[PDB]
RNA sequence: GUGGCGGCGACGACCCAUUCGAACGUCUGCCCUAUCAACUUUCGAUGGUAGUCGCCGUGCCUACCAUGGUGACCACGGGUGAGGGAAUCAGGGUUCGAUUCCGGAGAGGGAGCCUGAGAAACGGCUACCACAUCCAAGGAAGGAGGCGCGCAAAUUACCCACUCCCGACCCGGGGAGGUAGUGACGAAAAAUAACAAUACAGGACUCUUUCGAGGCCCUGUAAUUGGAAUGAGUCCACUUUAAAUCCUUUAACGAGGAUCCAUUGGAGGGCAAGUCUGGUGCCAGCAGCCGCGGUAGCUCCAAUAGCGUAUAUU
């Protein structure tokens, strides 16, 4: 029968990608996109040889096949690959909202169905999982992404929305395929479609790596110095092992207070270099132990590789230590006490954070999740004893300053190779510079202009600002890191709000601009204000329920959600000069979008080489832009005693702060508002 | 599999998606942004 | 005229009778055991009155009474291959005949519960106990036989055409039922040829411990020759049957070395420039598809589609 031929850049993708340990990424186009992912996962299964594949299939609301064998018996009462495929594959399937779920465990394959709902957490959550040579698909089912997909591609600039919310991070993340060295783009036929610049380039590499060769040096150097050496055999990776021996080595110190600090980013072995350091204390003459950690069901491999190093080095499961488990139903199998009595007594106990007390007779406390527990709770944990601190990448950066600064002996370390690829993937590089979720390790001094006096504030433009053009990419770039590096809590998921949102704009103050300057000028401050009111928020919610005012609610008012300065010109009053000068604009003081696509002029669009249409400009000056009229400004966060006196001298007047703290911070929120109505609500 | 190649067993716009001499890293190099309303272009 | 009279059917309906029954009694009659002689009142044994329950009569049961009932004429207790029987009809060359009738119980294990004329249900449910399955880990659904002998297909397929059963019904359904396979444990009948003719030779055959005695109306020849018969096989067509196979008819091919080639067991003959062993020069035993070179189908006996060996045995 008639066959087609199909293009081995294809099959030459998948088998380089499991050679070299690195996962690729597949973009599969059409409403048949269901039949492609079974053709593409019987690829996968030819060049893998460990096992047969796992998938993990992601959806929004609604998936088209049962899942259920008895339910799609009855809906089918000749042959389709596809029902044959869901009956073969062990796929586990989650949805986008429950993707919590599938956080720790592993998956050959991934699969996300539904496009157009893409959020960032969850784009992080299941790359992350994939392991190896896998492939992570991605489906294009819908006609609008298809035309959407149509018009970027005749010309860069032209971008097709219909009517609401803009959805600039799809365009975003359709124009960030081409940087991606290990991306295809596919059709319903085995068809490549040729955007990616390197895909015509793409060849077979002929039939192992740096930090492994070390590890294999290591592991058989330190045979000599065992016990150590049994500890860092049950390593995987080269930079657990260096964890491992300044785990020790801070034991070994004969010294009351020392201090080891874990700075780990996810993907990377942090709870297996705890594990072997407990065993190591074990392993030495340490007696009593406390682990702390927000829940004991966080804790489960941790306890794994302390099981684990106990089976190294003798420590039988009954003769030598005995585990006791939770017995209770809430934090379940959680094995809060372990007791080793093969050299004297030896106890390791699991206890609230909230415990400063019963920690009098401690020798070695190891606390897990560090960020997760509240900040002053973390004081009372230090004590006079050796003391090993666990922080996850992705103010605790101050509490280790002020160790630096000291007394406790400081250790660091950083683990940056992933446990489950091999280091230098491009699928991972590519994501983390889409999300971004990296920062610049070393930022440039630059002169400080005088504060109060020299600084105009500027309205950045939101479309052109995530064009994926490198001017804008390295603003967009140099603002989040200012955005990230304040107190407030960061979430993936504020890139969206910032790109999608509605009723939000982003002002920055600039230093005096000369008439010539570099590519980009440096950013002091940034400030976020969303239009609340008359022009559905916290704050018109929280005042009318408390104060019951029928009159409020009918007034137009701005809230600003984040205010930030740069850490080194911190503290002279930058952010005092924002402030003022956005006051100006909304009383009135100072005086007063990207070509969008006809829905049925898609395909009228030809192909424009060069483009010629206009970029709106980046940043434009307050007086350019009309101003709307704003009655009041508003500000919510948890009430701190820096930002306390900050925001008094900024004329705003506190109208309520919340009974409960947060569980995350301790902090009570704190809501303030500044313009008669405010002298009743204030009384 | 024939150790050479792999054989196994709307579309108007694909077509012209298939059929572009200039793929879209070609089309961000020539592209060019203005800052502050007016100066050199960076691109 | 919101007149008056009407036929033939269908379904339901109180009660009586009848049929199909079902259920408690009466009488009559059961195998072995006395080295089981006394038993019953060991949660009533016998009976009286009143009552509960039950379809009804009743120690069936409960209250209140009497002290009864059975037994050498064998009570009571214990046993008893209690696949085997029991019967029935039909028959000239002795019957390789045929068929039915049952003692109950259960539905993973013991209890409780629901319907109906009829079940303490061949079927639902709850609790407990024991199993096992799926899952996004939250919850959900469940009630028999083959091999172990070098050997696992009926553990199936077709049909309600016959016999009968159920239903609202002349017609629907029935794994009730009917039809269809392998087979040197065995038993029975039977092919692998028959009929003529010619030619050439001179010797058959019985008895007999090597001499010999009898004797012929024919014998042998792996000789030739002739045209009649037929089935093993091959293969049309009906008939058969629910459809088909099988049995019975039947058209056309199908024999000279008729090579279209019967076997199993016993006992003998024949041999070289051949090999080995032992002697009594030239011999004897054993045996002989093998030699110098060359590689392109003897005879006799016994049983006969059947015939031997080994162990034990009579
Ligand atoms: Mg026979
Ligand atoms: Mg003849």
């Amino acid at each position: 029968m008639h066959r087609k031929k199909v293009d081995n850049r294809i099959r030459i993708l998948i088998e380089n990608g499991v050679a070299e340990r690195q996962r690729s990424l597949f973009v599969v186009v059409g409403d048949r996109g269901k039949d492609q992912v079974v053709i593409l996962h019987h690829m996968l299964s030819k060049a893998t040889v460990k096992a047969r594949p796992s998938v993990l299939w992601c959806y929004k609301k609604e998936l088209g096949f049962s899942s259920h064998r008895k339910k799609r018996m009855r809906q089918l009462q000749q042959d389709d690959p596809f029902e044959l495929f869901i009956a073969a594959t062990n796929i586990r399937y989650c949805y986008y909202n429950e993707t919590h779920k599938i956080l720790g465990n592993t998956f050959g394959m991934c699969v996300l169905q539904d496009f157009e709902a893409l959020t960032p957490n969850l784009l992080a959550r299941t790359v992350e999982t994939v392991e190896g040579g896998g492939l992570v698909v991605i489906l294009l089912r819908t006609m609008n992404s298809l035309k959407q997909l149509y018009t970027v591609t005749m010309d860069v600039h032209s971008r097709y929305r219909t009517e609401d919310v803009v959805g600039r991070f799809n365009e975003r993340f359709i124009l960030s395929l081409a940087s991606c060295k290990k991306c295809l783009v596919i059709d319903d036929q085995l068809n490549i479609l040729p955007i990616s610049s390197h895909v015509a380039t793409m060849e077979a590499l002929p039939p192992l790596g740096p930090s492994d060769l070390e590890l294999r040096e290591l592991k058989e150097s330190l045979q000599d110095t065992q016990p150590v050496g049994v500890l860092v055999d049950c390593c995987k990776t080269l930079d657990q092992a260096k964890a491992v021996l300044k785990f020790i080595e801070g034991i070994s110190e004969k010294t009351l207070r020392s201090t080891v600090a874990l700075t780990a980013a996810r993907g990377r072995g942090k709870s297996a270099a705890l594990g072997l350091a407990i065993a190591g204390a074990v392993a030495f003459g340490y007696s009593n132990i406390f682990v702390t950690s927000p829940s004991p069901d966080n804790l489960h491999t941790l306890f794994e590789f302390v099981f684990k190093g106990f089976d190294a080095l003798q420590y039988q499961e009954h003769l030598d230590y005995e585990i006791i488990q939770s017995l209770n139903p809430e934090f379940n199998k959680a094995v809060i006490r372990v007791n080793v009595f093969r050299e004297h007594r030896q106890t390791i106990q699991y206890i609230h954070p909230a415990d400063a007390v019963k920690l009098g007779q401690a020798e070695l406390v190891v606390i897990d999740e560090a960020a997760a527990i509240p900040l002053p709770l973390v004081k009372s944990l230090l004590g006079p004893y050796l003391v090993f601190m666990a922080s996850t990448i992705n103010l605790s950066l101050k509490l280790i300053q002020q160790l630096r600064q000291q007394a406790r002996t400081l250790y660091e370390v950083s683990l940056q190779e992933s446990i489950r690829y091999a280091p230098g993937d491009a699928v991972e590089k590519w994501l983390n510079d889409l999300l971004c979720l990296d920062c610049l390790n070393i930022t440039r001094i630059v002169s400080g202009c005088p504060l109060p006096e020299a600084c105009e504030l500027y309205y950045v433009n939101r479309d052109t600002l995530f064009c994926y053009h490198k001017a804008s990419e390295v603003f967009l770039q140099r603002l989040m890191a200012l955005y990230v590096a304040s107190h407030y809590k960061n979430s993936p998921n504020d890139l969206q709000m910032l790109s999608d949102a509605p009723a939000h704009h982003l002002f920055c103050l600039l230093p005096p601009v000369p008439p010539t300057q570099n590519a980009l000028p440096e950013v002091l401050a940034v400030i976020q204000v969303c239009l609340e009111g008359e022009i559905g928020d916290l704050i018109p919610w929280t005042v009318s329920e408390q104060f019951q005012d029928p009159d409020f609610g009918g007034l137009s008012g701005g809230r600003v959600v984040r205010i930030a300065v740069h850490p080194d010109y911190q503290g002279m009053g930058y952010g005092s000069r924002a402030l003022q000068l956005l006051q100006m604009y909304y009383e009135g003081r100072f005086p007063c979008e990207i070509h969008t696509v006809s829905s049925e002029a898609v395909s009228l669009l030809e192909e424009v080489i060069t483009p010629r249409k206009d970029l709106p400009p980046l940043l434009l000056k307050l007086n350019e832009r009309p101003a709307e009229r704003l009655d009041y400004l508003g500000v919510s966060y948890g009430l701190t005693p820096r930002l306390l006196k900050f925001w008094k001298r900024a004329g705003f007047v506190p109208v309520y702060l919340r009974q409960t703290p947060n569980d995350l911070t301790g902090e009570h929120s704190c809501i303030m508002l500044k313009t008669g109505w405010l002298a009743a609500f204030w009384k | 599999y024939d150790k050479d190649a792999v054989y196994v067993d709307t579309h108007e716009l694909v077509q012209s998606l298939i059929s572009t001499h200039s793929t879209i890293d070609a089309k961000m190099a020539s592209s060019r942004v203005t800052l502050f309303s007016d100066s050199k272009p960076l691109g």
